[PDB]
């Protein structure tokens, strides 16, 4: 993976970046799951961690023919006008390297209760005095606000970028550009 | 000495409706008269609104009218008669310098585009846009773009939307009627979520009688979206023409006092001193009359 394209968000009167952060991460999510593969991967190099932001850049780190690829298909349709769009160009080096994974947080105590009835047929009484209520964890991290197609539910998809690192490991990535071992250069 | 009066209340032209939002297919918007109506229903997280298609249906038909008036600078109520003529003159001389062609141009964009679409268009596959003038019932001219072609950023030049520009002229200039229905076709998915708009149990969705709808003012939001004369950086689009022409998104009041760039200084300066500015700010000024307002001080 030595190419890259910068997708800058647009401001827009009527969005805030967040709004346009999150539906081109779900388009994204569609092309790749339209695509196939674990090669292709995210990064955010406007990254603010003390307000935890993703900034107005998304870098889709992949190799140039994929790359090629994803630029004519239509999940950029009526995207066009909020984006701005560079080239498929080769990365800059030295650079250091750094984890893009996803982070779940056990952030409601009843799912959790209704799987402890699910799985040792306990009463709702059993649960409460098994998971209490302190067992909530808020994540202070950036994230993306995505609406799912199979269920219909709305979920934030929390983005940590790890701690930086010299050389990288061979890795694939999951379909929504996040790594499941992948990493990504960084600059 | 011409001084400014004190009450000046112009009316709103370009006059939009409720954009009822109904569902259906797509492949099948030529018969589009009987779809059923987006409906908001209600989802327990607290409580909140939510508004979908039904899973069988991935178009979002937007429909509203629009009444177009004209009298663009006759005010309707005004105590300095000498202000109201010399007013009158300035924007007689304006629409007979150069007619209501930059601005109307806009507002055909702005309705050639769906703008009007306000979320229900960042993520849809494809948007058509039929605009039908009414004249006397039935249909007097019908129009049908592309609205992804024609972009949200850039004005360009097209062979029907010269002729959507001049209807919208010849509205604003009183020189004819112009009402038009407006219809758009979102390809969004099956069930997506849409957005219509919100009244204020932490969120409720506005809803005129059983169906989902955007509020006219949105509406009109979204067609008046035509400013790109104010001072741009950043590479910020066209903004809404208000006074003191501001973004509430972005925080950022563009067109401020301390510049000499507000509808009001420029207004000021049109009227009293004959001080006429550039085409494209007196093109601002004449939007901000056919958006209405109160003008004036207490």
């Amino acid at each position: 993976m030595d190419h890259y394209l910068d997708i800058r968000l647009r401001p827009d009167p009527e969005f805030p970046p967040a709004q346009l952060m999150s539906v081109l991460f779900g388009k994204l999510h569609q092309a790749l799951v339209a695509q196939g593969g674990d090669r292709i991967g995210v990064s955010f190099p406007d990254l603010d961690e003390s307000r935890s932001r993703l900034g107005e850049r998304l870098r889709i780190h992949a190799s140039a023919d994929d790359l090629r690829a994803l630029l004519a298909r239509p999940w950029l349709e009526g995207l066009r006008d909020h984006l701005q769009f560079g080239e498929p160009a080769v990365v800059p080096h030295p650079t250091p390297y750094r984890q893009v994974s996803r982070v779940q947080a056990k952030s409601n105590p009843e799912r959790l209760r209704r799987r402890l009835m699910r799985r040792h047929d306990l009463s709702e009484e059993e649960a409460r005095k098994r998971i209490p209520d302190t067992v909530a964890r808020a994540l202070d991290l950036p994230f993306v606000t995505l609406r799912s197609q199979s269920t219909g539910q709305h979920f934030r998809l929390f983005i940590r970028h790890g701690p930086l690192q010299v050389t990288a490991e061979e890795g694939g990535f999951t379909c929504y550009g996040l790594s499941k071992g992948g990493f990504v250069p960084w600059f | 000495i011409l001084s400014t009066a004190s009450v000046l209340a112009f009316e709103r032209k370009l006059d939009p409706s409720d954009a009822l939002m109904s569902a259906g297919a797509w492949a099948q918007r030529d018969a589009s008269q009987e779809w059923p109506a987006v409906t908001v229903r209600e989802k327990s997280v607290q409580t909140v609104d939510v508004a979908n298609l039904p899973s069988d249906a991935d178009t979002l038909k937007v429909r509203f009218t629009l009444r177009v008036l004209g009298g663009a600078g006759t005010p309707s109520a005004c105590n300095d008669a000498a202000y109201r003529d010399k007013l009158l003159q300035t924007v007689a001389t304006y629409v007979n310098d150069q007619g209501f062609a930059e601005l109307a141009r806009r507002y055909a964009h702005n309705l050639a585009n769906a703008r009007f679409l306000w979320r229900n268009r960042v993520g849809a596959e494809a948007v058509e846009v039929r605009i039908n003038h009414i004249r006397q019932g039935e249909v007097a001219r019908a129009w049908r773009f592309d609205a992804l072609a024609i972009g949200l950023r850039d004005f360009k030049a097209d062979a029907e939307l010269d002729a959507l520009a001049e209807l919208i002229a010849s509205g604003l200039s009183g020189s004819g009627h112009v009402l038009l229905e407006v219809v758009a076709f979102a390809r969004i998915g099956d069930g997506q979520e849409v957005f219509p708009s919100q009244e204020l149990k932490s969120k409720t969705l506005y809803s005129v009688r059983d169906a989902a709808a955007i509020h006219s003012q949105k509406i009109g939001n979204a067609l008046r979206t035509i400013d790109t004369w104010y001072p741009d950086e950043d590479g910020l689009g066209p903004i809404a023409v208000e006074p003191y022409g501001s973004v509430t998104s972005q925080g950022k009041a563009y067109r401020q006092p301390k510049q000499k760039l507000d509808f009001y200084t420029l207004l000021d300066n049109w009227v009293l001193r004959d001080e006429a500015p550039a085409v494209e700010q007196q093109h601002y000024v004449i939007a901000n009359l056919i958006r209405g307002g109160v003008f004036g001080e207490a």
